[PDB]
Order: C-alpha cells, then sequence, then structure tokens
C-alpha cells in the first residue's frame, strides 16, 4: 500500500518538477524577448554618473528646467529631471509624441519614483546618480508622474506632468 | 496516483500562467 | 529544571506575538486608507505618541515583518531540532541570544515611539533616522547568530556521537536554514558596519545609497526565506502528522531545504531593477537565479499536497476532492497552515511576476507588492504561527487548550485568512491601477479614482482584520511534538545533501561570484551624499 504509493508520488513529482522547470525556461525565454526590443529601453542604463546633489540645482543640466528638454538626435530629445522633496522639474516636461525621450532624472536630497503613470517608466532616482531611461511615447496628451519611493511627509501628495504634443 | 497533488499543481500552474501571461500582456500595452 | 529549553523558547514565542500584536495595530488603519478611508484622527487619540501615517508603517513593517518573524524562526528552529536529537541546546548561549533580542528591540523600540526614526524597515539612505535604531536593530539581528551557533553547536555534538549516520530531517533543515541566514545576513552586518552606525553616530557625513541599497537587498531577500522556512520545517514535519497522514518523501524535504541554502542569496537584483548604475546583463544574470529559487516550492507544493492527500485517504475520503473534506477541519493546527497554503498559490504566482526583469516595471513599488507580501509572510508563515499555539502551547506550558479556546482560535485562523485574501485582491488590482506603495493616499483622496472598486475590498479587509485581531488578543491572554512520520518506500540523493560545508561552500561562492563584480565597482566609486530627516 504505502510502498506503492510513495512510488506513484515520487513518479508524478518528477513530471511536475521537470514540467515547472520548462515553464520557467519558457519565461526565460520571453524575459529575452523583452531585452531585444525598443520596450527595454525603460531598463536604467548599467551606468555609473555621479552628481553632486548639493550643487546639482546651482550648476549644470538641473539647474535650468526651463532648458531640460534638449535635441540630441534627429528624433531623440535628453529631458534633465529634478526630482526632489516633493515635487519635479520642469512642470510639466513637453516632449513630442513619436520621438525617442533619453530621460535623466537625479535628486538633491532623497531617493524618489519615477512612475509615469499609463507607461512602463517606473525608475527609482538616488541622490549623487543620474538614473537614465528611454521611452517613445505613442499617444500625446498628459501623463501623471507619481512617487511611489517614500521620502518623508509629502510622499502622497508629489506628482509630476509630462505632456506629450502631435 | 496522486490525482489530489496534481489538481493543486494544476490550480498553481494556471494561477502562475495567468498571473505571468497577465502581466506580459499590461507589459506591451504600457510600452 | 530537565527542559529549560522549554522556557526560552517561549520567551521567543510570546514577545513575537507581543511584537505581533503591537504591529497589527496599524493594519486595520492602513487597509482602510487603501481603501481611501482616513481613520488616523481616530487613532493618534488612542496612540498619541502616533505622529504619522509614515511612523505607524514603520513600526507595523519593523515590529511585524522583522521582529515577530525572527523571534518566531528563532524559537521554531532552535527548539524543534533539539527535541528531534533529544539534546539541550547550550542555555547560557540560548538566553544570551534571548537578552540580545529583548534589549536591542527596547533600544531601537525608543527612537520609533518617539518619531526619531520613521524611515522604513528599509531604512534607506539618505533617508537618517536615531544613532539608537541603527545600534538597537544591530543587536537585534546578530542575535541569531548566536543562534546559529547553538544550533551547529547541538548538530556536531551529535554527530560526534553518530558519525556514519546522515544528519536526521528537522536538524538537517535547522543547519542548512541557519548556514544559509549568515551567509545571508552579511550584507546588511556590511550595511550597519561600514555605513549605518558610523553615520547616524556622526563620523561620516554621507552614505551612497546606491552601495547601501546594494549591501541591503542581499540580506534583503533571504531574510524573507528566513521568515518562510519555519512554517516550511512544520508543514513538512508537524502538518502531515496533524492531517493524518505522513511525509510522502524525508529526501524531498531536504533537495527542497538544500535548494533554498544555494539560492536564496545570490538574487538580490530583482529589488533594484529600477536601480540605476546596476548592469543590466546582472540584472537579468539575477532574474535567472530567481525564477530558479521558486523552485524549492514549486517542488514543496508538490511534495506537501501529496502529503495532505494521502492523509485525507488514510481518513476515508474518496474521489478527486474527497480527501480535502476528510481531513481535520476542527484542528486549528490544520487549518491555519493549510490556509496559508491555498493564498501561497496566488503569492508565488505574483513573486515570479515580481522576478522577471522588465515585467517588474509594471508593478515595482505599486499596491501590487504589498499583495504579493501579505501572502506570503502575513499569511502563510503568520497562520502557520497562529495554529501552531494549539500544539506548542501545551507542550511549552503543559496548560490545555480547551474546547471553547480551541474553537475560537479556528475563527481567527479564517476571518485572518480571509481578511488577508480581500486586501490581497484590494492590493494586487490597486497595483495594477498604479496606486503607489508606502504612501498615505486617504490623505489625497481625489488621486486614484479608478481604484475605487479594489478599494472597497480594502476597507472591507481593514474591518475583518480588525475583528480577527481584536478576538485573537482575548484569546492569546485567555491562554512529546506530534512529529509526523515518513513514508515507506535513495540514499545517495540524501548521502551526498549531507556533505553540508560542501554545499555551504558552494553557496558561499555563488553570492562572491553574483554579487562580487557589482560590489568592487561600487566601492571604486563611492558617493556618500548627506542625511536628511523629513518626518
Ligand atoms: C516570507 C515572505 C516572502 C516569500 C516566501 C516570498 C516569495 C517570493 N518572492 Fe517576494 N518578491 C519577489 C519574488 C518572489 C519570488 C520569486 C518568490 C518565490 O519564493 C515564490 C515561490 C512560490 C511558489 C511558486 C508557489 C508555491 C505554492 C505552494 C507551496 C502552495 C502549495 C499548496 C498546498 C499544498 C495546499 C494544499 C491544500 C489543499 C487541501 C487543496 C520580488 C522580485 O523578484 C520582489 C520585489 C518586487 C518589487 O518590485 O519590489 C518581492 C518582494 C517581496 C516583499 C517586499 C519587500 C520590500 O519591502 O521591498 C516582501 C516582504 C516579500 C516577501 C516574500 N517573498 N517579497
Ligand atoms: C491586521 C493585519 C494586518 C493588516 C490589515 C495589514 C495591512 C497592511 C497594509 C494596508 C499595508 C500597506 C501599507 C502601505 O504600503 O503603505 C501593510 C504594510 C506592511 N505589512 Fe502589513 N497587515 C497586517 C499584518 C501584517 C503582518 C502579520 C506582516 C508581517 C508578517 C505584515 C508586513 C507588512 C510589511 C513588511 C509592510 C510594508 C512596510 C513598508 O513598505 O515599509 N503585515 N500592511
Ligand atoms: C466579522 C468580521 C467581518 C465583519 C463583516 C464586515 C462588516 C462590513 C459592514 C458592511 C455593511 C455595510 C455598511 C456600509 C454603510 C456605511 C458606509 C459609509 O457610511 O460609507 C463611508 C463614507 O463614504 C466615508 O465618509
Ligand atoms: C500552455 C501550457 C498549458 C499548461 C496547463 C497545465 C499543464 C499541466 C500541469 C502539470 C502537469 C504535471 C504532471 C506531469 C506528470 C507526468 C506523468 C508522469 O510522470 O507519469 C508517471 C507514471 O509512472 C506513468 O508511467
Ligand atoms: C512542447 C514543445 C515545445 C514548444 C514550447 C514553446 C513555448 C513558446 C513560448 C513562447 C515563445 C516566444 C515567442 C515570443 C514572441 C513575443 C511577441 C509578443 O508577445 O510581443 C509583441 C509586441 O508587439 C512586441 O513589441
Ligand atoms: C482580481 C484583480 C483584477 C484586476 C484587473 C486588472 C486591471 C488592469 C487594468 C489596466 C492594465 C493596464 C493599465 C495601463 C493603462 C494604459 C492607459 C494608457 O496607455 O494611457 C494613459 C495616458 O494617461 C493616456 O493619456
Ligand atoms: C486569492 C487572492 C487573489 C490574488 C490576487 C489577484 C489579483 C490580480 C489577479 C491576477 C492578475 C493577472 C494580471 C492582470 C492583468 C490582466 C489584464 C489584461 O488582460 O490586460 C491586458 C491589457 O492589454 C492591459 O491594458
Ligand atoms: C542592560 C543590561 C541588562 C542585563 C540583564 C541580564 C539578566 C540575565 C538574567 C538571566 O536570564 O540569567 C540567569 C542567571 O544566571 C540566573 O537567573
Ligand atoms: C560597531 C561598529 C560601528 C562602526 C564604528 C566604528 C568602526 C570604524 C569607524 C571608522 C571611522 C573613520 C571615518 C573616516 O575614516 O572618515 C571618512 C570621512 O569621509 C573623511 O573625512
Ligand atoms: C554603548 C551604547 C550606546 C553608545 C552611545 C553612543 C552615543 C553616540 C552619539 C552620537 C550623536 O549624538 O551624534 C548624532 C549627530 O546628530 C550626528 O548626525
Ligand atoms: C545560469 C546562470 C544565469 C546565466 C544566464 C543569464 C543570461 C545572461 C546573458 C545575457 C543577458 C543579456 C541582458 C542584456 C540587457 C540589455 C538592456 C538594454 O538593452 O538596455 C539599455
Ligand atoms: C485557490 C486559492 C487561490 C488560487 C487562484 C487565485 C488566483 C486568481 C487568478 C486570477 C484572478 C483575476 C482574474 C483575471 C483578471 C481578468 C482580466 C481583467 O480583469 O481585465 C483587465 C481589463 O483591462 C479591465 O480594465
Ligand atoms: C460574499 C461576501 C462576503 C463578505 C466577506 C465576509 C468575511 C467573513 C464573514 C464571516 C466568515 C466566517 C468564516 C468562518 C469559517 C470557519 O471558522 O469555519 C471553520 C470550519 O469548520 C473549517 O475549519
Ligand atoms: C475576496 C476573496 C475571498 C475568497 C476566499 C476564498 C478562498 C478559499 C476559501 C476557502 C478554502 C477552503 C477549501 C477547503 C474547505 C475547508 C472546509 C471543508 O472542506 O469542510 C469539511 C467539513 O467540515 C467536514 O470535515
Ligand atoms: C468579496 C466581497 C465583495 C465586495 C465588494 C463587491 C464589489 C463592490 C464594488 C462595487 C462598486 C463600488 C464603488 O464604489 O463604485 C465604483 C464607482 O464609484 C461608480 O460610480
Ligand atoms: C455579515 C458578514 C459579512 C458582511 C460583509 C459585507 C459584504 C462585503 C461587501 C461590502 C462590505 C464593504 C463595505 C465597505 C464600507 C463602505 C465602502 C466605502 O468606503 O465606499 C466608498 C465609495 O466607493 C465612495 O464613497
Ligand atoms: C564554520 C562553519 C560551520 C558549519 C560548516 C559545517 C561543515 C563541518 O565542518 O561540519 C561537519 C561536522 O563538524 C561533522 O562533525
Ligand atoms: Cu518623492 Cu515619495
Ligand atoms: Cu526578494
Amino acid at each position: 500500500d504505502e510502498h506503492k504509493a510513495h512510488k506513484a508520488i515520487l513518479a508524478y513529482e518528477k513530471g511536475w518538477l521537470a514540467f515547472s522547470l520548462a515553464m520557467l525556461f519558457v519565461f526565460i525565454a520571453l524575459i529575452a524577448y523583452t531585452l531585444a526590443t525598443h520596450t527595454a529601453g525603460v531598463i536604467p542604463a548599467g551606468k555609473l554618473e555621479r552628481v553632486d546633489p548639493t550643487t546639482v540645482r546651482q550648476e549644470g543640466p538641473w539647474a535650468d528646467p526651463a532648458q531640460a528638454v534638449v535635441q540630441t538626435g534627429p528624433n531623440q530629445y535628453t529631458v534633465y529631471v529634478l526630482a526632489f522633496a516633493f515635487g519635479y522639474q520642469p512642470n510639466p516636461i513637453e516632449v513630442p509624441q513619436g520621438a525617442e525621450i533619453v530621460f535623466k532624472i537625479t535628486s538633491p536630497d532623497v531617493i524618489h519614483g519615477f512612475h509615469v503613470e499609463g507607461t512602463n517608466i517606473n525608475v527609482e532616482v538616488l541622490p549623487g546618480e543620474v538614473s537614465t531611461v528611454r521611452y517613445t511615447f505613442k499617444r500625446p496628451g498628459e501623463y501623471r508622474i507619481i512617487c511611489n519611493q517614500y521620502c518623508g511627509l509629502g510622499h502622497q501628495n508629489m506628482f509630476g506632468t509630462i505632456v506629450v504634443k502631435e | 496516483k496522486p490525482k489530489g497533488a496534481l489538481a493543486v499543481i494544476l490550480v498553481l500552474t494556471l494561477t502562475i500562467l495567468v498571473f505571468w501571461l497577465g502581466v506580459y500582456a499590461v507589459f506591451f500595452a504600457r510600452g | 529544571e530537565a527542559y529549560p529549553e522549554k522556557k526560552a523558547t517561549l520567551y521567543f514565542l510570546v514577545l513575537g506575538f507581543l511584537a505581533l500584536i503591537v504591529g497589527s495595530l496599524f493594519g486595520p488603519f492602513q487597509a482602510l486608507n487603501y481603501g481611501n478611508v482616513d481613520a488616523y484622527p481616530l487613532l493618534k487619540r488612542l496612540l498619541p505618541f502616533v505622529q504619522s501615517y509614515y511612523q505607524g508603517l514603520t513600526l507595523h513593517g519593523v515590529l511585524n515583518a522583522i521582529v515577530f518573524t525572527q523571534l518566531f524562526a528563532q524559537a521554531i528552529m532552535v527548539y524543534l531540532p533539539a527535541r528531534e536529537l533529544n539534546m539541550r541546546p547550550n542555555m547560557g548561549l540560548m538566553w544570551l541570544s534571548w537578552w540580545m533580542a529583548f534589549i536591542g528591540l527596547v533600544v531601537f523600540a525608543l527612537p520609533l515611539l518617539a518619531n526619531e526614526a520613521t524611515v522604513l524597515y528599509t531604512f534607506y539612505p539618505p533617508l537618517k533616522g536615531h544613532w539608537a535604531f541603527y545600534l538597537g536593530a544591530s543587536v537585534f539581528v546578530l542575535s541569531t547568530w548566536v543562534s546559529i551557533y547553538i544550533v551547529l553547536d547541538l548538530w556536531r555534538r551529535w554527530k560526534a556521537a553518530n558519525p556514519g549516520k546522515v544528519t536526521p530531517l528537522v536538524t538537517y533543515m535547522a543547519v542548512v536554514f541557519w548556514l544559509m541566514w549568515f551567509l545571508a545576513s552579511l550584507g546588511l552586518v556590511l550595511e550597519f558596519v561600514l555605513f549605518l552606525l558610523p553615520w547616524s553616530f556622526g563620523l561620516v557625513e554621507g552614505v551612497d545609497p546606491l552601495v547601501a541599497r546594494t549591501l541591503f537587498w542581499w540580506t534583503g531577500h533571504p531574510i524573507v526565506y528566513f521568515w518562510l522556512l519555519p512554517a516550511y520545517a512544520i508543514i513538512y514535519t508537524i502538518l502531515p502528522k496533524q492531517a493524518g497522514g505522513k511525509l510522502v518523501s524525508d529526501p524531498m524535504a531536504r533537495l527542497a531545504f538544500l535548494l533554498f541554502l544555494l539560492l536564496s542569496t545570490p538574487v538580490g537584483f530583482h529589488h533594484q531593477f529600477a536601480d540605476p548604475g546596476i548592469d543590466p546583463t546582472w540584472k537579468m544574470i539575477h532574474s535567472v537565479l530567481t525564477l530558479f529559487v521558486a523552485v524549492p516550492s514549486l517542488m514543496t507544493a508538490f511534495t506537501v499536497a501529496a502529503s495532505l492527500e494521502f492523509a485525507g485517504r488514510l481518513r476515508g475520503g474518496r474521489g478527486l476532492f474527497g480527501w480535502i473534506r476528510a481531513l481535520p477541519w476542527d484542528n486549528p493546527a490544520f487549518v491555519a497552515p493549510v490556509l496559508g497554503l491555498l493564498g501561497f498559490i496566488p503569492g508565488g504566482a505574483g513573486g515570479i511576476v515580481n522576478a522577471s526583469f522588465t515585467l517588474d516595471y509594471v508593478v515595482h513599488n505599486t499596491a501590487w507588492v504589498p499583495g504579493h507580501f501579505h501572502l506570503q509572510v502575513a499569511s502563510l508563515v503568520t497562520l502557520t504561527a497562529m495554529g501552531s499555539l494549539y500544539w506548542l502551547l501545551p507542550n511549552l506550558t503543559g496548560k490545555p487548550i480547551s474546547d471553547a479556546q480551541r474553537r475560537l482560535g479556528l475563527a481567527v485562523v479564517w476571518l485572518w485568512f480571509l481578511g488577508m485574501m480581500i486586501m490581497a485582491v484590494g492590493l494586487h488590482w490597486a497595483g495594477l491601477l498604479n496606486v503607489p506603495r508606502r504612501a498615505y493616499i486617504a490623505q489625497v483622496p481625489d488621486a486614484y479614482p479608478h481604484a475605487a472598486v479594489p478599494m472597497v475590498f480594502n476597507v472591507l479587509a481593514g474591518i475583518v482584520l480588525l475583528v480577527a485581531l481584536l478576538l485573537f488578543i482575548y484569546g492569546l491572554f485567555s491562554v512529546p511534538l506530534p512529529f509526523a512520520e515518513v513514508i515507506s518506500g535513495d540514499r545517495r540523493l540524501v548521502l551526498a545533501m549531507d556533505r553540508i560545508g560542501f554545499w555551504f561552500a558552494v553557496a558561499a561562492i555563488l553570492v562572491v561570484l553574483a554579487y562580487g563584480p557589482t560590489l568592487v565597482q561600487l566601492f571604486g566609486h563611492l558617493n556618500p551624499v548627506p542625511g536628511w530627516r523629513l518626518w
């Protein structure tokens, strides 16, 4: 009885472990795929870029919000975003649709989310690092920026805005 | 044969699959 | 006298459930908040030291996710092996370990209760809390190092007496588990030692937020497996008796556990998928190894389902589903872990979503995450702890559980389980609506209107769990270990898995290989930045 059940349970567990493992592999293959598309742009560049959080509001690309949007290609724009307590400059960020947007976001105080609602933009912002991400907005309109990394008592009311023009 | 255990891991696979394919889908929608 | 290990083990349980009660008080308030309802005026009247939602949230996570969990882990994963070996722990160390825990707890609790350390249970720099938080917490966590020694002592002493014997199952679980925990703990010890302590004492002016995050999540994942594996130990070696059956495979159990020693630690970057400065190839690698570490639980699901089925067919249940009803749904020690096991299905599921590199950008730092992990720690671990109260409290105190007390226990378990299911729905759903975690949203009520429906779920969960908690306080204040047999049918696997030093080495090498290259680059380019107090 028991020696038959321990045999059968185990013979079937073995199939299950094979199967689950393959599903896991398929997932891995599917994740690989995303890595090869443009949708992979939202993965932060691997890339250390230090900056001084004490001077970033006072010298450099972050120090004149109104010129933070800079054509860097024929169809690419770099945007220098400051994420601070409690908010984002510029407000708003204006970019052309269909243009590839390189966001270069840092913080002058604490860590901040940059989760662009309705998109896959969702990056952490660490003081003294520049986070780099890419998106091409595909519909024009207002997108809301949320902060999803607790940063003090103003956390719940820290939003920003990206306006995509046609 | 352990039909009961097999059921459980069946519900599991499906739950996993819905979750995972569910969010793969949302990902491409938002990308 | 003959088991003063009971007295210590007990002290551990009581303090953790102490921590759980106090922690959970903030729970229903945070649930109503995620149902767009601000009840905090009410809270700030009962507990007028509470100055913010975020201070309550710290208390909650720290007391529930670190304090309860660990104390429970120390209770179970010291005592159980000792009883299996019928041997005595070093009671000098076992009391040292408890005191470091108690004294460390008090020492960080002070700033917490004083709005001096309202960082979360993650304390990410530059957010800067009181020195006593980092000191306090330091001592608390190192209390488990002592525990690690205790059990390796026990094991070695036993292996002295019994060479050419393989390690016995529970103790083999306990050893691979404490070995895993030491390895895993280093990142955070490193973080405290090189960074957090010097910083809060004023010795250094900055910490590098990226490097602190990285050293943190080195520890920050395996800590959850260190929460999980006491409940696993019980689900494996006690539960199958509670249900009326047996463990279907001893090696299968060891294998799961061994896989956890190898794979719990080298995975941390899946908390850092949205971090800058970490290299995407290294993020893919960790993604791969994190899909791998979900394997011992895929395995566990089967071994355990099989064991329950075996129980319910022994107990005369016939069908595809006969076996389920034939089980002891009158025994809260059976019911509670089985319910957690259920909610772990979707919990594991969401866990596997979070681990895919690019899928994380959908859900990262939304309400999805807390949804995922309440299923895992707040339910499956906690319910396992809760229901064990019904065999463990007798075994430690000699006090019986009445019928009435048994019934009250079933109710709580069920209320708590259902609450958790409901909140889990509300939270996953809000997360998919891009509702963020760690947010006092009731305070911006017109902000997430697309989330009305999952908000109803969250309110309901709020009062369901409030009542659950209220009952559990009332019940707890009102109040041979049932090891299962293994079933009859490899000595080759079992012997190889017992080369424990060997496996420990591999686990150590894998960390070096998974974290080394990236931490070297990090330490060559530190950018410490000033602390802030924004609460
Ligand atoms: C003790 C608690 C924890 C467990 C266990 C746990 C499991 C997993 N997690 Fe997780 N999770 C992640 C990946 C997973 C994966 C791959 C697993 C795996 O271990 C899951 C494997 C499990 C399964 C595949 C399911 C097995 C099911 C079973 C065993 C059911 C058996 C059924 C039976 C026998 C019932 C029979 C009954 C009948 C009678 C029918 C990732 C990402 O890669 C993140 C980061 C997300 C982000 O963006 O920040 C994360 C974040 C969290 C957070 C938030 C941390 C924070 O504050 O920032 C915490 C607290 C947490 C806890 C825990 N986590 N997790
Ligand atoms: C009465 C039961 C409880 C309720 C209703 C409940 C509710 C809550 C809510 C609504 C959140 C999300 C708050 C936010 O993201 O801002 C939260 C946070 C949290 N929960 Fe609980 N929960 C309870 C019990 C537990 C238990 C038992 C655990 C530990 C085993 C736990 C661990 C956590 C942790 C770690 C966090 C995240 C803290 C952070 O992000 O810093 N909860 N819970
Ligand atoms: C026993 C454990 C679980 C207990 C069972 C759950 C009890 C929930 C009650 C449901 C009845 C519905 C009553 C709803 C009526 C009041 C709603 C209300 O007044 O709304 C709040 C308002 O919008 C803010 O200002
Ligand atoms: C899109 C993909 C669809 C997924 C939908 C669910 C997939 C099935 C789930 C689990 C199967 C696990 C069972 C595998 C068991 C193999 C049978 C076996 O090993 O049988 C041994 C026996 O001795 C005979 O000789
Ligand atoms: C049993 C025999 C073994 C057979 C088992 C094979 C399992 C196949 C699973 C996935 C294939 C991957 C296909 C990847 C295509 C993904 C494309 C997609 O979904 O994205 C489109 C979007 O428009 C882009 O931007
Ligand atoms: C039990 C749980 C059931 C839960 C049910 C799941 C609900 C998922 C909803 C949306 C997924 C995708 C959301 C992404 C929204 C895309 C909208 C968009 O692309 O545009 C917004 C922008 O602001 C235009 O100007
Ligand atoms: C028992 C406790 C329950 C556990 C918690 C369950 C709550 C969420 C469940 C499944 C999420 C599945 C993924 C959700 C995404 C599916 C929506 C979809 O199909 O969206 C595609 C569309 O293109 C996008 O805008
Ligand atoms: C046995 C214990 C639990 C085990 C199993 C529990 C897992 C539940 C799985 C899916 C729930 C959600 C259903 C899937 C959601 C449907 C998609 C949807 O709602 O559509 C989105 C659309 O964009 C609208 O806005
Ligand atoms: C919002 C989400 C809420 C949905 C939450 C539901 C999730 C699963 C519920 C119950 C699982 C119980 C399954 C097994 C049933 C146990 C009771 C039983 O089988 O009764 C036997 C009888 O007592 C003779 O002994
Ligand atoms: C008798 C034991 C079980 C009974 C359990 C009842 C069934 C669960 C369904 C709803 C309860 C939730 C009621 C939540 C309280 C009011 C909801 C709310 O706050 O709604 C906001 C609304 O969308 C804008 O004002
Ligand atoms: Cu900025 Cu939260
Ligand atoms: Cu993790």
